[PDB]
């Protein structure tokens, strides 16, 4: 109860979609049934723990005048005026059609050109939280998606940990390496990650480990990678290729 | 489904393209008119794809440009105008569509359903060493050819070739410029390898421009599939070949007979401005093209 | 030098072109047609942009036909059409950043890429001096006479 | 997959099932040329 | 006496018949019918489970 009380009255603050809570609920009535000392006590708890710690609404509100950008994207970054007319219409647009809205972007060039770093500058001008996540070479479906749970030592996908991490609903996600992601017979997380870019099917991801549905419209997910050609063509026809 | 006529995409692009693009920018047409003539001057020059998306992503970029014109920018009504254009979506890439003009002797256009599309590549060759190796030598005048060839383009390319040697002796016995020289010839990839003989007319003509020496007539497209004896035969998938003939200016162009129908069944408007001459035997098409 | 297919056609067409240039220019020499040659193209430009290197290919082999050297750190390139039309190549800021890291003072494009190159900041393209060209002979008299 | 294995959901059409709730709806299958066929059991043999 | 088993093949251009007069024996001697497609396969396991 102890631990199902501190995470309640999380639960009371961060809004949870209604959904995820009665499915929370269910969850909690076995954990109920689950034994205070089992090892699978162990695993599950620490499951409320990566699920309950997710941000469920909380809602980092955005600056929307395009002057506080010019500053801010200035105040850490000299020139490249193409790049930053770039975000300045992005900007400029999602702030005339009302509410937020989701496009995937990359940027590609040099190594140490200021990729990432205008990735970060552009966190703190949207305020928007920065979670770095590097798939260059990666193969193996655990690291995306997770674990089942129910395999020993199971542990969620990368996103799982940065939602835990971040504490907004909304942040700027920012997959790195993109291009050289591992795609193989094993499971290929290349084609796994259409699940996270599909502009609706994001909005009720669901991955084996935790199995609950997810809710990430709000989140503004960006992407690098070095060279626009080597990316498969279903992953690279969606987003623009700045450079 | 087939492509799209040049003219076509303006009547697509002013009605279930514009609108939904500012309906992806969110504007309403009260701010962000864009006329007709900035249509017309996108498509005949920046743009030249069967496909439609790539004047998508133009038409894209203008409007999201006019966004912060509004937002934050000076003007509350974005006008675009040709003059302004240029600003917006810069300057002009393409515009000399189909590169050589006066087609300097030995290269002669050709067309090729690819993959996607169809597109008008040129055919190329050359001498590859002294033509007067020997006033009495007799070695033959070996081709090479090139460009990706799949190894059923290279039976083609030698029944042309042959061809080629033999209507010389029947049209100018004094001339010997084919058997008594090496030659590269040059056929660029793109075409699907299931009409890769369909180029194969292209090739004679070439040959033979070089033998003479004279200059093909300007922009007289052709294809055809020649026969070792110069009868000619069907080629396929006529549509896209004549819309990809109708971007590039050609205002001429040679079929075989067979598709005297096919050629037909196209919406009449598409067929405006062309001057076709279908032949059968391959000595009919020398009479088109040179003299 | 780790050749990809595609420049053994480019090779090829260039090589052809050089034959035919001699021919129609200096009779006397005979060089090509009468000697083998090596030429190594060190590795590192992707598949992709393999054929942009190729303009430069043909002045290489005739600074040994007329044995001259070419004119001093004249930095080119281009796509060569095995009948001495020029064509557009991609990319060129990188190009002609690392051309101005390497203190080049003069370089030659495919006049079609006229647009591109001015998106450049000022700074860039201060102290240079472009040669846009279309038929390969303009740039046969911009390095050897 | 077979449900015995581990993390076994039906096969994509079935969610359409669920989602669009029509017994006759219009699948609409992308992209069939580039299908891929392989030795790893050939899918384009399964759509048959 | 007893009914028996027997193997058969038939060959030609496509589109001859070959398959329609396969179902046409089937009503014919009364047995039932089931068509199994095995071109291209290479699982034997499918064949064999
Ligand atoms: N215009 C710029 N303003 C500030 N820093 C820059 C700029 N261009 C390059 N850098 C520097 O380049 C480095 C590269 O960092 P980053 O973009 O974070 O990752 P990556 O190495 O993938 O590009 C940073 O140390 C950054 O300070
Ligand atoms: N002698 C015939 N009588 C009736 N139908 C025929 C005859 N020959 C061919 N057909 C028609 O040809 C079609 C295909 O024949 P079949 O052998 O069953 O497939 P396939 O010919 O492709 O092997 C059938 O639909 C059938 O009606």
């Amino acid at each position: 109860d102890a631990i199902e009380e501190k995470f309640r009255e999380r639960l009371k603050e961060l809004v949870v979609p209604k959904h995820v809570m009665d499915v929370v609920d269910e969850e909690l009535s076995k954990l109920g049934l689950l034994d205070n000392h089992s090892s699978e006590f162990n695993v599950t708890r620490n499951y409320l723990d990566w699920l309950t710690s997710i941000p469920w609404g909380k809602y980092s509100n955005e600056n929307l005048d395009l002057a506080r950008a010019q500053a801010v994207l200035e105040e850490d970054h000299y020139g490249m005026e193409d790049v930053k007319k770039r975000i300045l219409e992005f900007i400029a647009v999602s702030q005339l059609r009302g509410s937020t809205q989701g496009k995937i972007l990359c940027f590609y060039g040099p190594p140490g050109v200021g990729k990432t770093s205008i990735a970060r500058s552009i966190a703190r001008a949207l305020n928007r939280e920065y979670f770095r996540f590097s798939v260059g070479g990666m193969t193996d479906v655990a690291e995306i998606k997770g674990h089942r749970r129910t395999y020993v030592g199971a542990m969620p996908g990368k996103i799982i940990q940065c939602l835990k991490k971040t504490k907004t609903e909304n942040p700027l996600i920012l997959i790195d390496e993109v291009d050289k992601i591992g795609r193989g017979y094993q499971g290929d997380p290349s084609s796994a990650l259409l699940e996270l870019l599909d502009p609706e099917q994001n909005a009720n991801f669901l991955d084996h480990y935790l199995d609950v549905p997810v809710d990430l419209s709000k989140v503004l997910f960006i992407c690098t990678a070095n060279v626009t050609d080597t990316i498969p063509e279903p992953l690279r026809d969606r987003m623009e290729m700045i450079n | 489904v087939s492509g799209y006529v040049a003219q076509e995409k303006l009547a697509i692009a002013e009605r279930y393209l514009v609108p939904q693009a500012r309906a992806l920018c969110g504007l309403d047409e009260s701010k962000a008119k864009l006329s007709s003539d900035v249509l017309t001057l996108l498509i005949k020059q920046y743009c030249r794809e069967s496909g439609v998306r790539n004047l998508q992503k133009q038409v894209e970029k203008v409007l999201r440009k006019s966004a912060y014109k509004i937002v934050s920018g000076e003007a509350e009504s974005v006008e675009v105008t040709p003059e302004n254009l240029q600003d917006f979506v810069g300057k002009p890439v393409f515009t000399v569509e189909r590169m050589y003009d006066v087609t300097p002797p030995g290269v002669v256009m050709g067309l090729a359903w690819t993959a996607m599309g169809g597109s008008t590549l040129f055919v190329e060759t050359s001498l590859r060493r002294p033509q007067d190796k020997d006033a009495k030598g007799d070695k033959d005048g070996s081709l090479e050819v090139t460009g990706q060839l799949g190894e059923v383009m290279k039976e083609s390319a030698r029944i042309a070739y042959t061809f080629a040697r033999a209507f010389l002796m029947q049209h100018a016995p004094a001339n010997d410029y084919l058997v008594t020289s090496h030659i590269h010839l040059h056929v660029p990839e793109g075409a699907t390898p299931k009409d890769g003989p369909s180029a194969g007319c292209t090739i004679v003509t070439a040959l033979l421009s070089l033998a003479m020496g004279r200059p093909v007539r300007q922009n007289l497209a052709m294809t055809g599939e020649v026969s070792l004896t110069g009868k000619i035969l069907p080629v396929g998938g006529i549509k896209e070949k004549t819309i990809a003939a109708k971007r590039a200016g050609v205002t001429c162009i040679v079929l075989p007979a067979e598709n005297k129908k096919d050629f037909y069944d196209l919406a009449a408007f598409i067929t405006e401005g062309l001057e076709v001459h279908f032949v059968e035997h391959y000595r009919e098409i020398f009479d088109i093209a040179f003299p």
